[PDB]
């Protein structure tokens, strides 16, 4: 192929990656900072771990209606 | 082929890695998961 | 320490498996493969 | 008794049988 | 590009840098 | 010479002596089946099918005899507690004797095949070398297996010609060996449906016959022949070991989770029936009914069968034993000789309390009495100082309904504590421990022992399948690499 | 093949393997005897 | 194939490309290994970064919740889900990916993809060894990690009430799993676990000893003070004196290896045997068939208040572990235990 | 009784160790 | 030298006389693969039924199926 | 007949009972 | 007849066939 | 138990020891 | 005499003697088991 | 239990008889 030390010492590599790598870093930063991570993965924000109805940890306690119950127990 | 020295590349990469590790260690004492 | 004992097991098994996999044919199937090694032989018994 | 006689009988069978089998197998390997 | 080497590198590297940016952003979440 | 772990390789290229060692193995296995049956008959006590069933007595092959129809003994007793006046040839001892005779005959056949190994049948007519036409042999065997599976499903388990199989109610009270109609719909794939067994065996036997005919006819391709090494018996061994541990995993899971083929009257309850409150729910539903109908609490608990009450007891849980707690459950907690009745707990205020039942994980569990709304109201404290919920402080009495203590009420805390500690384990029974010198620690059920043995064998056979597939694929480098 | 069985093989067990087997048997007995006696 | 016509099909082209030597060998096993292993590793990283365990365990378990690398885990589903496969299309998630993440389906995703990735990696070992004509002892040795993974992450929860009691993929969750086995099974007292510990520790000893013995019995073979430059890969003769190694270890420890073969095998054999024994023990624990108590010692302790052994002390410690762990560790049991029933010592 | 069994097993293991050390098959250099 | 001739061995001889006889090419490998994938789908069906990941109309998947 | 009463009566003895684990999204 | 679970199972079979075709296309894309 | 464990331990000692001694004595007479 | 022991002898046990020994052991067990079990 | 031992001993003796008859060392005319 072509040695890794060959590619990593070339300036074409670095003019490609000085713009690709920070773009991915900023994309991850904005994914966290916009709340899109919370929206995609369902993790609660620090203020919405408890509601005014339940003040303890949720319990799924149901299998065939688990979707409906996690909808009820989640942050609306 | 060879323009920037590989040792300089590795030094910059290691500096960035050490900086990220230092940022992660700083984040253990601030914000979420910091006991405060 | 846990990484060391787990890695010691992993690397012992891997060395071992590797040396054992690359053993040079000196015996037949009705003998032990260990019989292909003689104590104090000068030649290497495996294909590194 | 029920169990001490059991172990006595088992040992009296197996240990001389082991001795005889050792000697016979070495002899038969020597044809 | 588009080789097995390139694809195997990028499938690890691109999510790694994305996740590192994400975790660095998490370090500055003041609850 | 050979290592001790390679001795049995001397029959790899000897079909006659391979048949001989197979015949010897079959003789040993049949002889074990017969001898184990005779041991279990000699040590089995049939006088109480309700409170001392076979799965309380460590019976392992007795359930497998009872499952397919053998239910009577030559000792004049039936497994269902009735009287057998004509058990016939196929009693428990009859099956045992048949297996012993089969073992002897197979031993003689093994001797004959060991001596007369050099049969021209094993010689290839072209080259004169010893060979086995393994695809053709597999076709013959698959055809025979399909015929036997179809016959077993269409005549034995349907009751058309055989006796049927063991079928029970969902709560293990009125089980018996019955003919079973096949279920050809989706319910035929219900694991707990007994009708799935004849339908499976009929359909799979037909498919086995058709596939055996296919393998009799159609020769393998050269590509697949070389890929799977169909000329080597060790390839067949690796694939057979693979299929066998697949089946071992299937039967272990089926025995552990329960199915129509693993009845609780033969193998004991499952752990999930205790976890999910199966018998507890049924008992409480039967008590709630006939209370709405207008009976008091002293009756309608006497209406509860002692068999069901015994089922609702964690000492019959298969997951409460130990690796070195050996023998029968009777040797563990005594022979159950009577149901003491349901224990209802009340406080000084008159509200009803219930003992929190011990979960399956816990070797030991604290005694906790909880009200209807989920609030802990009493306990047996570990710290009898500055406590707030002890039996003495709360004033808990216990009243028994339906058993040998029916109508009796106990108010002294020293007895309320022991009855609450017993109610932690479910329904309360009296146990004779002097007969077998029981040590007061729970044992495991036959279904638990079966599952443990077969899961261990399944993993060991996964390793064996790996080893033999390795040996087949890498035969030419078995003694070493080519060095060039 | 012929009247004698051609697949005759001679099993071997050297002294080191004997010592390993004896050690395995006795160490298994030491380990499991407490559990068997319970 | 035996000087036969062997007309080429698409299979021959696929095999030619798949088994071509590149930087990452794919092979036929790559089509199973690379997707499954990639998805398992990426799913674990994704869960430890973003996915919570707030609904299945009532726990914070991701970096976005404030956890670190030690305390983040992809956690098992809730016990009420039982042994459900937790398909994203399954009757629990029903296609909703976010609620599938919340319900613990990522654990089943990672576990099943990792199991099939382990199968693919073992097949990769087989395929590469067959390509280079080496014996498959590497795959035979790798059978023991797969046995451990199967028995621990699949067989044990399948024997228990649900995937909830499987280990959660994470550092502190594995520590939870370990302390749970101590308290609830007395897993240290299990002889199969004892054989596993002996195998692991003996294999670590064998690795260290060997390596030290080889490095200290080296032939000179050079002139410089760096011995690592005195070995060539194509060298025919040995690099270390086996004779001197044997003499040293026979005169130090009493016994020594004299056979290099047998030594490498023994180094293979000890950890694989230990891991297989531990896997059998975990299979026993799947059915709660524990080596928990010595009944004779329990009888003597019940009939004698003076009799105390370290075994009795450990039984007391396990009781404490279970009682103080249960309420937070098994929320489905809904144990609201008053402190007065919690076993305690004195003052402390 | 059981103490006898434990002591016998330990002493037999030590005897096997003694024999494996001092009555080993000697490594032959040929 | 020949083997031992028996009447039963003569009867069974044609069933062991075609060792090493194969079809050229791939033969029925495609049909075998179709059968294998159908069997995999069937095993997945019964696994999902017994796992309660597949819910059907008349399949109770519990001990009440004994009723 | 009273499924609510038999539910609230099986619950304190055993919280893992399938009657408690089934159709409790309505609760 | 067809439950939602059965419909999702059949769609999952379709998706599995799709992803196998996709990885075959990725193999032949070289 | 006190005596069934005793016979189990004795048999597990003796029968594999018998097997090993048979093979070893045969081998040592062979060489 | 020499460095090896000259009094080296090989022990022989043919199959007839093995059968006689096995018969003696089992017949003694048959005869005495009724008395040992009492 | 004792009947098991008696029957085992008797059938073991009969097995020894069977083997001594049919698997004896053949007397050699040499
Ligand atoms: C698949 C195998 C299998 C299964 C699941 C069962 C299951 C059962 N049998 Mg059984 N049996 C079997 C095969 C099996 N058996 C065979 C092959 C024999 C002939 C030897 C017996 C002979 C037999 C007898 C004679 C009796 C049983 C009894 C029992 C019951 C009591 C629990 C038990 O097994 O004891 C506890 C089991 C164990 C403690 C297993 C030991 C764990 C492993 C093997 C230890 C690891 C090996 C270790 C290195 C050994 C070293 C020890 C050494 C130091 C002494 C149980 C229902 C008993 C019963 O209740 O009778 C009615 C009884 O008395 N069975
Ligand atoms: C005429 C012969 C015969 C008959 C009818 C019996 C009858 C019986 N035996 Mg058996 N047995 C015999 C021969 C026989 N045996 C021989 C030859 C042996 C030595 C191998 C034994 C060894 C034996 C043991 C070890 C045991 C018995 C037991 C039993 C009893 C219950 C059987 C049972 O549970 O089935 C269960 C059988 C199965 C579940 C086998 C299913 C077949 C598998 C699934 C086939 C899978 C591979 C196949 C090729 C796939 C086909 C593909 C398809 C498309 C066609 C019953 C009295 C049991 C008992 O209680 O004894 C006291 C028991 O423990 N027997
Ligand atoms: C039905 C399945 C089966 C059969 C037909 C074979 C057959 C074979 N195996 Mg084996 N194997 C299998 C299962 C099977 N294996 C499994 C499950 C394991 C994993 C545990 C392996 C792993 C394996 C290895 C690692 C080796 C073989 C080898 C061999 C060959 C010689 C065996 C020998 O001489 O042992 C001789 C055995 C003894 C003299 C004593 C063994 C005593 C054991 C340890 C305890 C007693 C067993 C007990 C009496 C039986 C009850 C258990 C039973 C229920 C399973 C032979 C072709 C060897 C080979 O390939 O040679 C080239 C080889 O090295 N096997
Ligand atoms: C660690 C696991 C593993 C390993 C590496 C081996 C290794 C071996 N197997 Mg295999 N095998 C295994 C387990 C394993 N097997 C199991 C669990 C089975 C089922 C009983 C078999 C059945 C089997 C047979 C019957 C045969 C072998 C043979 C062989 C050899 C050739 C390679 C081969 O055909 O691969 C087998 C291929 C695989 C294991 C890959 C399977 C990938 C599947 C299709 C993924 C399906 C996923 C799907 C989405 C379902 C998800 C389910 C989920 C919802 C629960 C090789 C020594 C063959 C041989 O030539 O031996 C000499 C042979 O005849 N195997
Ligand atoms: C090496 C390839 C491979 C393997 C073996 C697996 C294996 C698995 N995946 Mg999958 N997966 C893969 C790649 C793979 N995947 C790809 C490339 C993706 C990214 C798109 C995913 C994304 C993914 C998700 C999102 C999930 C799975 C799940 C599963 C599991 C169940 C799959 C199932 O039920 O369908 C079985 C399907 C088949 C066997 C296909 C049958 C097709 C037939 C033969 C053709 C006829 C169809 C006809 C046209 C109609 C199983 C362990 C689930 C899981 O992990 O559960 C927790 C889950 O929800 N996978
Ligand atoms: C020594 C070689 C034998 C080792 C086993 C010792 C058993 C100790 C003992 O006395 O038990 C003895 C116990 C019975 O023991 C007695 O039983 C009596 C009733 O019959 C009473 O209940 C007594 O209280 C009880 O002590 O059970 C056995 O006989 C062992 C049966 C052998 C089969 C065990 C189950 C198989 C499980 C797994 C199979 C292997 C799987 C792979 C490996 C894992
Ligand atoms: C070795 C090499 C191969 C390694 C890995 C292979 C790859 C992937 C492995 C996938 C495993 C999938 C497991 C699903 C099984 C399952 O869901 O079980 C759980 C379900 C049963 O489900 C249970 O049922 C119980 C009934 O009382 C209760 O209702 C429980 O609540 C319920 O969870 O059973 C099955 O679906 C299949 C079980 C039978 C098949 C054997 C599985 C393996 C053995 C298990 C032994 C257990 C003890
Ligand atoms: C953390 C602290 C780690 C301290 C370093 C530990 C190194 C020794 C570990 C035990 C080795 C056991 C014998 C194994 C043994 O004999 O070692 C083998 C090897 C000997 O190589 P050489 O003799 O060529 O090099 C050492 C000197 O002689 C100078 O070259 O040791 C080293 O490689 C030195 C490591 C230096 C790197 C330091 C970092
Ligand atoms: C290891 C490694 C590496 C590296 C990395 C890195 C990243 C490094 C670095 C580093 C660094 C980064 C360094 C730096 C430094 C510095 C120094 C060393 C200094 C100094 C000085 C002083 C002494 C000071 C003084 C003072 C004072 C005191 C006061 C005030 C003033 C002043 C400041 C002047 C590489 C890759 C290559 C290779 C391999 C591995
Ligand atoms: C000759 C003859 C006869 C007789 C017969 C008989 C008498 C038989 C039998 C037999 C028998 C009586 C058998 C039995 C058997 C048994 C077996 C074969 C077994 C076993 C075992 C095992 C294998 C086990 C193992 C183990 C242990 C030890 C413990 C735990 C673990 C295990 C499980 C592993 C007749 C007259 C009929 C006919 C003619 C000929
Ligand atoms: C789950 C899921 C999936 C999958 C996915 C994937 C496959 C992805 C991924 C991904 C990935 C693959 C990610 C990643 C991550 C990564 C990370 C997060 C990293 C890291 C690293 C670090 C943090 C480092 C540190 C350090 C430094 C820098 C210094 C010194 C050394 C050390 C190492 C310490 C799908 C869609 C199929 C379906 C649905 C579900
Ligand atoms: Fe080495
Ligand atoms: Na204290």
């Amino acid at each position: 192929e072509r040695p890794f030390s060959d590619i990593l010492t070339s300036i074409r590599y670095w003019v490609i990656h000085s713009i690709t790598v920070p773009s991915l870093f900023i994309a991850g930063w904005l994914f966290v900072s916009t709340g899109l991570a919370y929206d995609v993965f369902g993790s609660p924000r620090p203020n919405e771990y408890f509601t005014e109805d339940r003040q303890d940890a949720p319990l799924i306690t149901d299998r065939f209606n688990a979707l409906e119950q996690v909808k009820k127990l989640s942050a609306q | 082929i060879g323009r920037i020295p590989l040792w300089l590349v590795g030094t910059v990469v290691g500096l960035l890695a050490i900086g990220l590790l230092a940022i992660f260690f700083y984040g253990s004492y601030v914000g979420l998961g910091s006991s405060l | 320490g846990v990484a060391g004992v787990f890695g010691g097991s992993l690397f012992s098994a891997m060395h071992g498996s590797l040396v054992t996999s690359s053993l040079i044919r000196e015996t037949t199937e009705n003998e032990s493969a260990n019989a292909g090694y003689k104590f104090g032989q000068e030649e290497e018994t495996y294909n590194i | 008794v029920n169990i001490l006689g059991l172990t006595a009988t088992a040992l009296f069978i197996i240990i001389p049988t082991s001795f005889l089998l050792i000697l016979y197998v070495k002899t038969a390997a020597s044809e | 590009i588009f080789t097995v080497r390139w694809l195997a590198i990028h499938a690890i590297a691109v999510p790694t840098i994305f996740f590192l940016g994400a975790i660095t952003a998490m370090q500055f979440i003041q609850r | 010479g050979l290592p001790w772990y390679r001795v049995h390789t001397v029959v790899i290229n000897d079909p006659g002596r391979l048949i001989s060692v197979h015949l010897m193995h079959t003789a040993l296995v049949a002889g074990w089946a017969g001898a184990m049956t005779l041991f279990e008959i000699a040590v089995f006590d049939p006088s109480d099918p309700v409170l001392n069933p076979m799965w309380r007595q460590g019976m392992f092959v007795l359930p497998f005899l009872t499952r397919l129809g053998v239910t009577q003994s030559w000792g004049g007793w039936t497994i269902s507690g009735e009287t057998s006046s004509n058990p016939g040839i196929w009693s428990y001892e009859g099956a045992a004797a048949s297996h012993i005779v089969l073992s002897g005959l197979l031993f003689l056949a093994s001797v004959w095949h060991w001596v007369y190994w050099d049969l021209e049948l094993f010689r290839d007519p072209r080259t004169g070398k010893t060979a086995l036409d393994l695809p053709k042999i597999f076709g013959i065997h698959l055809f025979l297996a399909g015929l036997l599976c179809f016959g077993f499903g269409a005549f034995h388990v349907t009751g058309v010609f055989g006796p049927g199989i063991w079928v029970s109610d969902p709560y293990g009270l009125t089980g018996s060996v019955q003919p079973v109609a096949p279920s050809w719909g989706a319910e035929g794939f219900d694991p707990y449906n007994p009708g799935g067994v004849p339908a499976h065996h009929i359909a799979a036997g037909i498919l086995g016959v058709l596939a055996g005919l296919f393998h009799l006819c159609v020769r393998p391709s050269i590509r697949l022949y070389f890929g799977l090494s169909m000329g080597s018996i060790e390839s067949v061994l690796s694939s057979s070991i693979a299929a066998v541990f697949w089946a071992a995993f299937v039967v272990a899971g089926t025995m552990w989770y329960g199915s129509a083929a693993t009845p609780i009257e033969l193998f004991g309850p499952t752990r999930y029936q205790w976890d999910q409150g199966f018998f507890q729910q049924e008992i409480q539903k039967r008590v709630a009914q006939s209370t709405s109908e207008g009976l008091s609490v002293s009756e309608a608990w006497a209406k509860i069968p002692e068999k069901l009450a015994f089922y609702d007891y964690i000492g019959n849980n298969p997951a409460k034993g130990g690796l070195f707690r050996t023998g029968a459950m009777n040797s563990g907690d005594g022979i159950a000789v009577g149901w003491l009745g349901h224990a209802s707990f009340k406080d000084q205020e008159g509200r009803e309390l219930f003992v929190r039942r011990m979960p399956t994980f816990f070797e030991t569990f604290p005694v906790v009495l909880i009200d209807k709304d989920g609030v802990v109201r009493a306990d047996v404290p570990f710290r009898k100082a500055e406590s707030k919920y002890s039996i003495e402080q709360v004033g808990v009495s216990v009243t028994f309904y339906g058993g040998e203590l029916n109508g009796l009420t106990f108010t002294d805390p020293s007895t309320v504590k022991k009855y609450a500690r017993k109610a932690q384990l479910g329904e309360i029974f009296e146990f004779d421990r002097s007969t077998l010198q029981s040590d007061g620690v729970f044992r495991s059920s036959p279904r638990g022992w079966f599952t443990f043995g077969h899961l261990s064998f399944a993993l060991l056979f996964f390793f064996g399948h790996i080893w033999h597939g390795s040996r087949t694929i890498f035969r030419d480098v078995f003694a070493g690499i080519d060095e060039d | 093949m012929a009247r004698p069985n051609p697949n005759k093989q001679v099993v071997e067990l050297n002294r080191s393997s004997l010592y390993w087997g004896l050690l395995l048997i006795f160490v298994l007995a030491v380990l499991f005897s407490s559990y068997i006696f319970n | 194939i035996g000087t036969y016509q062997e007309k080429r099909t698409w299979f021959d082209d696929a095999d030619d490309w798949l088994r071509q030597d590149r930087f990452v060998f794919v092979g036929w096993s790559g089509l199973l290994l690379l997707p499954c292993a990639y998805f398992a590793v990426g799913g674990w990283l994704t869960g430890c970064t973003f996915v919570t365990s707030w609904y299945t365990h009532g726990l914070a378990s991701s970096y976005i919740e404030g956890c670190n690398f030690l305390t983040a885990a992809v956690s098992t589903p809730a016990n009420s889900l039982g042994h459900s496969l937790l398909f994203v299309w399954g009757p629990e998630a029903q296609g909703d990916l976010t609620r599938w993440f919340q319900l613990g389906g990522l654990w089943a995703f990672v576990a099943l993809h990792g199991a099939f990735g382990l199968i693919g990696f073992m097949l990769r070992q087989f395929e590469i060894a067959r390509s280079v004509n080496l014996r498959p002892y590497n795959a035979i040795a790798f059978s023991a990690p797969i046995a451990v993974f199967v028995s621990v992450f699949l067989i044990y929860p399948l024997g228990q009430s649900g995937w909830f009691f499987a280990p959660s993929f994470g550092v502190a969750s594995i520590f939870r799993f370990i302390l749970f086995f101590q308290g609830f099974h007395n897993w240290t007292l299990n002889p199969f676990h004892m054989m596993g510990v002996a195998g692991v520790l003996g294999a670590a000893l064998l690795c260290a000893i060997h390596g030290a013995t080889v490095e200290n019995t080296l032939f000179e073979d050079g002139d410089g003070a760096n011995t690592f430059r005195a070995f060539n890969p194509t060298q025919a003769e040995e690099t270390y004196s086996m004779v001197t190694a044997n003499r040293f270890w026979s005169q130090i420890f009493g016994v020594a290896f004299s056979n290099k073969r047998w030594l490498h095998f023994f180094m293979l054999f000890v950890p694989v045997t230990g891991l297989w024994m531990s896997a059998l023990g975990v299979v026993g624990l799947a059915l709660n068939l524990r080596a928990y108590d010595f009944v004779s010692q329990e009888i003597r302790a019940a009939e004698d208040p003076e009799f105390e052994t370290f075994y009795t002390k450990n039984i007391l410690l396990n009781e404490g572990i279970r009682a103080w762990m249960a309420a937070q560790d098994q929320p489905h049991e809904k144990l609201t235990l008053p402190e007065e029933v919690l076993p305690r010592g004195n003052a402390l | 009784m059981e103490a006898l069994v434990y002591t016998f097993l330990l002493i037999g293991t030590l005897g096997i160790i003694f024999f494996s050390i001092f009555f080993r098959e000697p490594p032959r250099i040929a | 030298e020949p083997g031992i001739v028996t009447p039963l061995g003569t009867l069974l001889r044609p069933l062991n006389s075609e060792a090493g006889k194969v079809l050229p090419g791939w033969g029925t490998t495609v049909l075998m693969a179709v059968a294998i994938l159908l069997f995999a789908v069937f095993l997945l069906i019964i696994l999902e039924i017994y796992n309660s990941s597949l819910i059907l109309d008349g399949v109770t998947n519990s001990w009440e199926s004994l009723a | 007949q009273r499924v609510r009463t038999v539910l609230d009566m099986d619950d304190p003895a055993k919280e893992e009972t399938v009657k408690e684990l089934r159709k409790d999204i309505n609760n | 007849s067809v439950t939602p679970s059965l419909k999702n199972f059949l769609l999952s079979l379709v998706a599995g066939a799709v992803v196998l075709a996709a990885i075959a296309g990725a193999v032949t894309a070289v």
